[PDB]
């Protein structure tokens, strides 16, 4: 269990970080696609699908 | 896949060192040792080979030592536990340019240059693929591809777009034996210097291959006599059937 | 592991039906010419497998004269093949020599084991 | 040891074929006979027998793959060029 | 004479093998010597000491 | 008696390889038992002598491998010699199997000598894979990534066996360890199970291209077979010291030479070219559990094919159908191994399907109906009624 | 016939520890073999589960061991079973030769078999030093450089025989990934030895207390004798298990908890405790060829025991001198094994020297003369003149 985290880093830059053989985003979640996240398809895509659960965080994605 | 992302295949040229009984020419490696550190060194390293494998091969002693000498390795710390230089030495690698991947991929926008001391044995295409993608950036990247910014052309890479720029151009190194140093001609000697980086083996692996193809095949034709003469008894014998009186 | 009962069930259900015996036997004597065995001087009951009780059971109930020439068709097949060669065209084994010699030998072998086999599962009606 | 069980391989002596009578063999020392007899004459003739006996069977079932799989092989160069691409997207979805 | 020759190089087995022990010795030495020969003579002009001959002049 | 036959060693000596009888008939498929010793013996010191200069860390493998291929006195030698003996080894064993798939030799005696060769079959593709794995290029860290998590499809115990071959949680230095280790051992147990393979040929001999018996002449391996096993070693010997010092990547993929990532996935990953067919079974079933299920099975369906070979005769010899059928099946192996190279694309996977099919429905479908067939052909061929 | 019997597999293990017929009168000393068997298993399994976390380089070696004992689970147990069962197998086998020498095992009927079990001891003493010179402390290292320093007294080839051992100029990585890889392959080669080992023991059966044939009772190995190896077995397991978890580095010198460095000497330098009598032959010559010549002599010495026994009855059951004398020989061999590991200082090299001089002339004075006196005091004791 890495404990990478959060306040020294803006947005305006991804990190893509790896750990336990695991490449994963991390992102600070913009307002812009925030509620282009939630403009979404539900299955006229592959994806029926719930930003909820995939994200909890509203302000951070990984 | 598509023919695009597959990269269009290398074609055949006929390198000095292609057939079993060639050898790398040696002049051609240490034209291509020039080709390396004037250009590539700048991006690429080959921390596989060491200063002392070039010394008979293609410079002299006293070259190797002085091209060892210009550069500085970490020393074992002096008395006082500070850190300490050294002047390379003969038992030292070929110092690459960046001191690791981080500072790599930050002079190179974001991409890594691979390491080329085994870079012709890690494609497929050998020399060939390494010449033909030294040689083979377009001048225009043709009509309709969405090339990203920072990425060149280059069909022979797979997929098209690579990361490194076109970076021989003519007459961009002096040869000391006046060699004319074309795109060509440098990417022919970067090419068999790399090729000999990736398999420093090479004359001694085809000298020995000649006395070991020799060998056995007089042994494998020798033992062909040997045992047709050991066999030609149970070969050449023969059965005759009278059936036996009843009783 | 077929075992000559059935070979021999069907095999006859065949030659003693109009249609299908001239139409099937055509097709097994080219398929008897293509194998090749007669090439190297060998009957058809030479090639049975003898490693099992039934076959020995018949080659030793075999009589003592065609031991002899089966043995001799057996050591000059080896011999044959031996040299990659065939025979010549005279040793070869014809069509009205190539009988079944060890077939009753193997089907009384047969019907005593399964009778045996019948008898020892036996249960009587009480 | 204990003998162990009935095998159908005995050893010299003891075989365990059956009976043999009336067969003779005959057989010449290797020293005075001639190896390579007859290596030019079967190596033209007899490769040819049976080469001419064994080469159905080996080459109808290669004939067979090899042509499927240059079929296959040309199909997937079709699909993936840019004449075929409107048969690619109705072909795999 | 093939009978002096047999008596004196295939009777005893001792000085066979002693006779194929000494030509194994020397047919290694001189089959390495023509075989390197060979193999710088056919990569003429192309060997380190081919070049630092030219460099030296 | 002769000192060869009193002593404890030395008659053991003798009844397997001096006064062992052999059926004069069998030709040069009979070479292949003894060309796999061979390749075993190659294998094993050529192993060791690179093992005295192998370090096992996620760290040190592939730059140690690169060691001996650099500055160790004749360590290409060494390491060519492993790598394309190792394949010419599983040449050498695909022909040994296809030899005894032919000529009947896995029937009614000799059951257990083809079970035990089954096993060591299994053993020797463990082997190469481990050893594979302990090269940790690029080609190979993806191998034993795919490979390993195939194993996450067993329904309750599956993460829990994948995690504890791994060692951890993906393919890292405890892997690395644990794979070196058991692929310095799993050889020893090949060996051990190659003493059991041939206890159980000595109890029947071999048997011969015939398919009849050979029990009425026979000759001593001494001085006849001995000569002509020594044949095909020096030209097994000569074919692998072209292939060591002539072509000594041919037989590889060159992605080996990159050395491991876990970051950057190679975009085709395959196995060595001997494990493809398999690759291709398991690659053409749309289920992950049920692909493990039927590769595994491909493996075993050798085991079933003693008891559905239906015909009164040893062997494809003098059978038509039957060598028209065995080629059909040896050149779908082929095409699998050569769709196993390929990528998921389109006639590809319909290929595999249909190659996999023939591959089942050789053991289980062709050879019962064919060997009847055979059987009554051959009955009423020349008998009259 | 019992499948037990009409196996080819279960044949072997049926006439070896099932049917296998042993005389009724054999004690309890005729349990070391299968204690040794025991023992060998032991070690086998617990170096390879040592070896899947075993780095062998010289920067990682002995972080790769306490790595085994901090970090893997159940490691201590795994090491500590290994060097404490590695000495427990080298007690048993004294055991064993002890008995083999009391009782006359080595005489005419099983000389074969005495000198097969010669060879297995020496290659478990080559397995356990470079198994001591793996972990590489201070003792480890500084007994490979003397041990390895002794072959340099070839007075023709000895600098480069002990380069070639070295793989360089001293004890560094190479030699101790050298010694990796042997100390894995030697026990596969001890396990080949014990199994030629019972082939020699079965052509001729043990021997018994009382050294007159056991041919008139016999009693099958199977619910006999493996109950009577099982009360055995429990009792090495129970003391095995007192010493690795109540008392796991008592044998152990505390100096192999230092790591190797060869610039300090540790001011004394002994290898583990059973190879000291040999050390203290080693060291009682006042030469290092004649000293080197003398060790291997030492254990040479056991091969000239069948051809100096001079008596007519086998063992020492009913001789008085040969009782003495023997015990004089065991106890000698106890005051060696302690005077190995003191320094050279001025009792103990005379004492060395002494009791090197009365190992050596037990075998080639003391059995014979003593041999001569008991026949002859066997005859006129009971015949009337
Ligand atoms: C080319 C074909 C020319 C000769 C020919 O027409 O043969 C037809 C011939 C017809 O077969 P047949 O003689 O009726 O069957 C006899 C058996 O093949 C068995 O016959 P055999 O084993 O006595 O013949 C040995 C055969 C086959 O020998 C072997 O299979 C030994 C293979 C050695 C492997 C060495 C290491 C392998 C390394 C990886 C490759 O080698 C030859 O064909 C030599 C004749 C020239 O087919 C072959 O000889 C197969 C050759 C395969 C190569
Ligand atoms: C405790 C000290 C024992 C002294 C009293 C034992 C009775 C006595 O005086 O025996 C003299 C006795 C002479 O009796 P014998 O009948 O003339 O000897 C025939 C055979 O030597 C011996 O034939 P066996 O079949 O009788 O051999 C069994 C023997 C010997 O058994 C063994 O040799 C097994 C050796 C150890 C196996 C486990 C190995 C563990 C590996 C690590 C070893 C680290 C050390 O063990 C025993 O003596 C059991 C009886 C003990 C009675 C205890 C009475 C105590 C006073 C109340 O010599 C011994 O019994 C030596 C064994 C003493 C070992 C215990 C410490
Ligand atoms: C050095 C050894 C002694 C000299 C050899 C000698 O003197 O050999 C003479 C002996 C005796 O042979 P014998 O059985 O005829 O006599 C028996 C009556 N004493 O032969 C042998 O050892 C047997 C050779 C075995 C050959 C097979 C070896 C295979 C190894 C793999
Ligand atoms: C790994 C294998 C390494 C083998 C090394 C050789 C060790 C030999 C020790 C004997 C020394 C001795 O002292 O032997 C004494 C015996 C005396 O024999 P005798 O009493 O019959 O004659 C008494 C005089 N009339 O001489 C021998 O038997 C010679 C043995 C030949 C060597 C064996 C070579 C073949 C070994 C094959 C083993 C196969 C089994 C493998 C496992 C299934
Ligand atoms: C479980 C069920 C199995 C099948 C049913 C059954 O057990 O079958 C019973 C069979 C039948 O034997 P039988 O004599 O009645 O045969 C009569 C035929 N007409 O007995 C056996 O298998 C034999 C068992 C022998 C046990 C030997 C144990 C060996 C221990 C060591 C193993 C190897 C260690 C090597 C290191
Ligand atoms: C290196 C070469 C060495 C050669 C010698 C090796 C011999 C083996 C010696 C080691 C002892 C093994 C004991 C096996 C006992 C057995 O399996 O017993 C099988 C017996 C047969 O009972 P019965 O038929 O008498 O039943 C009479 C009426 N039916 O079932 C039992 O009672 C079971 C009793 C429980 C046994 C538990 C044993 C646990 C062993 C742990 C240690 C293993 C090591
Ligand atoms: C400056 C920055 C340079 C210079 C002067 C050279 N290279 Fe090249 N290179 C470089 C980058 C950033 C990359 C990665 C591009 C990518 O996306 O992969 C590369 C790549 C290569 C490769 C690999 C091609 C492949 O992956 O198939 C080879 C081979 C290679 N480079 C060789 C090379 C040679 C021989 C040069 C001689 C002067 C050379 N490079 C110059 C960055 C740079
Ligand atoms: C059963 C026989 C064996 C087979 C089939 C086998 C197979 C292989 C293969 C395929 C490789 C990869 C080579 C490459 O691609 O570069 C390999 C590597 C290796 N094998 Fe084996 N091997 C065998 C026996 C052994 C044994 C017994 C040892 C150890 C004593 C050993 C030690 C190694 C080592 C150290 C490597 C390291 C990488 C290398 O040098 O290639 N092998 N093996
Ligand atoms: C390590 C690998 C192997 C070795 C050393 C080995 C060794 C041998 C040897 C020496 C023979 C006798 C010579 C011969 O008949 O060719 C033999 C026969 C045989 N082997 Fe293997 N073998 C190996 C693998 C296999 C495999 C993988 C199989 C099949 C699954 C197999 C099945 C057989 C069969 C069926 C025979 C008998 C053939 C006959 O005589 O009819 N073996 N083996
Ligand atoms: C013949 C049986 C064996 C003997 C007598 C033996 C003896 C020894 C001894 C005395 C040590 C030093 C123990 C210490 O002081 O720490 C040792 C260490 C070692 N042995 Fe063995 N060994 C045997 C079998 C094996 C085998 C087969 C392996 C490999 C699979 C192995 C792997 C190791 C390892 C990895 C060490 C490393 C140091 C340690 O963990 O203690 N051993 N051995
Ligand atoms: C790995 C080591 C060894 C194993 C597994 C082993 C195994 C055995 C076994 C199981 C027995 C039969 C049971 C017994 O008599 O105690 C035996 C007997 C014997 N062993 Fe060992 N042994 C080993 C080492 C040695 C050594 C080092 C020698 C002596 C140089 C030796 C000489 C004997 C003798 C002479 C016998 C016959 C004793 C008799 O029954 O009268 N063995 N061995």
């Amino acid at each position: 269990k890495v404990e990478v985290n959060l306040a020294a880093i803006p947005l305006g830059k991804n990190v893509v970080v790896k750990w336990q053989g695991k490449p994963v985003f991390i992102r600070h979640r913009t307002p812009h696609e925030i509620q282009e996240a939630n403009s979404v398809d539900m299955s006229a895509l592959k994806d029926p699908q719930t930003d909820a659960d995939r994200v909890k965080d509203p302000q951070w994605l990984i | 896949m598509t023919a695009a992302e597959h990269g269009l295949h290398a074609p055949a040229y006929a390198w000095s060192h292609n057939g079993p009984f060639e050898t790398f020419d040696h002049a051609s490696i240490r034209r291509g040792y020039q080709v390396y550190r004037e250009v590539c060194a700048a991006c690429h390293s080959l921390d596989r080979v060491a200063w002392r494998t070039l010394v008979g091969v293609s410079h002299t002693n006293e070259e190797v030592r002085n091209m060892a000498e210009e550069f500085e390795y970490d020393d074992e710390p002096d008395e006082q536990g500070n850190p300490k230089k050294r002047p390379g030495k003969l038992s030292d690698y070929i110092p690459g340019p960046y001191p690791n991947e981080q500072a790599a991929r930050a002079a190179n926008q974001g991409a890594l240059p691979p390491d080329l001391s085994l870079i012709v044995k890690a494609r497929h295409g050998g020399c060939d693929y390494i010449f033909s993608l030294l040689t083979g950036y377009p001048d225009e990247p043709p009509a309709g591809v969405a090339l990203p910014p920072g990425s060149n052309y280059n069909p022979y890479f797979p997929g098209g777009s690579i990361a490194m720029a076109r970076v021989l151009f003519d007459d961009m190194v002096e040869y000391e034996d006046g060699t004319p140093a074309t795109t060509s001609q440098m990417a022919k000697d970067v090419t068999t210097f790399l090729n000999w980086c990736a398999e420093p083996e090479h004359d001694e692996r085809k000298r020995l291959g000649l006395k070991t193809v020799i060998i056995l095949s007089s042994l494998y034709l020798l033992s062909i006599w040997v045992k047709k003469f050991k066999w030609a008894g149970i070969k050449t014998r023969k059965f005759v059937f009278n059936p036996p009186k009843p009783r | 592991p077929q075992s000559f009962t059935s070979i021999a069930r069907i095999g006859d259900y065949i030659l003693k039906s109009p249609v299908l015996s001239k139409l099937c036997v055509p097709v097994a004597n080219q398929f008897i010419n293509l194998a090749g065995y007669k090439k190297l001087g060998l009957k058809f009951d030479d090639l049975i497998a003898e490693e099992n009780p039934i076959m020995q059971t018949a080659l030793r109930r075999l009589p003592e004269d065609e031991s002899y020439a089966r043995a001799y068709r057996i050591i000059r097949a080896h011999q044959t093949e031996l040299t990659h060669h065939l025979l010549p065209r005279n040793e070869w084994i014809k069509a009205q020599e190539d009988v079944p010699y060890l077939l009753p030998y193997i089907l009384e072998a047969e019907a005593a084991a399964k009778e045996k086999d019948e008898l020892d599962n036996i249960e009587v009606s009480k | 040891g204990p003998p162990s069980g009935k095998t159908y391989m005995g050893w010299w002596g003891h075989m365990g074929g059956p009976k043999q009578k009336g067969i003779t063999s005959y057989a010449v020392s290797p020293y005075a006979q001639k190896p390579l007899q007859g290596i030019f004459h079967n190596a033209v003739f007899n490769s040819f027998r049976r080469f001419k006996s064994q080469f159905l069977y080996v080459l109808i079932p290669a004939g067979i793959y090899w042509y499927w799989w240059k079929n296959g092989n040309e199909y997937n160069e079709f699909l993936y060029s840019k004449a075929g691409r409107e048969e690619l997207e109705r072909v795999n979805v | 004479s093939f009978s002096s020759l047999y008596k004196t190089f295939f009777k005893r087995n001792a000085v066979f093998v002693g006779t194929i022990f000494a030509g194994a010795f020397v047919f290694q030495t001189v089959f390495d010597t023509a075989i390197t020969s060979w193999y710088e003579n056919h990569n003429k002009g192309k060997l380190w000491k081919d070049v630092k001959a030219r460099i030296a002049a | 008696m002769a000192f060869r036959k009193s002593n404890v060693y030395l008659s053991l000596v003798n009844s397997y390889i001096i006064d062992s009888p052999q059926p004069s008939s069998i030709n040069y498929w009979w070479n292949m038992g003894s060309l796999l010793g061979l390749c075993l013996v190659i294998q094993i010191v050529t192993g060791i002598f690179m093992a005295m200069h192998y370090s096992s860390n996620i760290e040190l493998a592939f730059s140690s491998v690169e060691h001996i291929m650099r500055d160790v006195h004749n360590g290409y030698i060494l390491r060519y010699l492993h790598a394309n003996g190792a394949s010419f080894f599983f040449m050498v064993m695909f022909m040994h199997m296809a030899k005894g798939l032919y000529y009947g030799s896995y029937r009614s005696p000799r059951v257990t000598l083809w079970n035990v060769g089954v096993i060591i079959f299994i053993l020797t593709i463990a082997t190469a894979f481990l050893g594979y794995c302990c090269v940790y290029g690029q080609m190979s860290h993806w191998g034993a990534t795919v490979i390993t998590n195939l194993f996450s499809a067993i329904p309750f115990v599956g993460n829990d066996i994948v995690s504890w071959l791994w060692g951890g949680f993906s393919v890292s230095n405890p892997t690395i360890q644990r794979f070196f280790a058991l692929h310095y051992l799993v050889p020893f147990i090949i060996a051990a199970m190659v003493i059991m393979h041939l206890m159980a040929l000595h109890i029947h001999g071999s048997s011969n291209p015939l398919g009849i018996t050979g029990n009425l002449d026979r000759i001593p391996m001494h001085s006849y077979f001995i000569f002509k096993d020594l044949v095909t070693v020096f030209l097994f010997m000569l074919i692998l010291a072209l292939f060591v010092f002539y072509s000594p990547n041919t037989l590889g993929h060159p992605d080996n030479y990159i050395p491991g990532n876990p970051l950057v996935t190679p975009a085709s990953i395959v196995p060595e070219w001997y494990l493809l067919p398999f690759y291709a079974i398991l690659r053409s079933i749309p289920d992950k559990l049920l692909g493990v299920i039927t590769m595994f099975a491909a493996i075993l369906v050798l085991l079933v094919l003693p008891f559905t070979d239906r015909s009164v005769v040893r062997g494809n010899t003098f059978k038509v159908l039957s060598k028209f059928f065995f080629f059909i099946f040896v050149f779908n192996f082929v095409l699998l191994g050569q769709i196993g190279a390929c990528h998921v694309e389109v006639p590809y996977v319909l290929m595999g399907q249909i190659a996999t099919f023939i591959y089942f429905a050789y053991f289980l479908i062709i050879v019962p109906v064919i060997s009847t067939i055979e059987n009554v052909l051959f009955y009423i061929g020349r008998v009259n009624k």
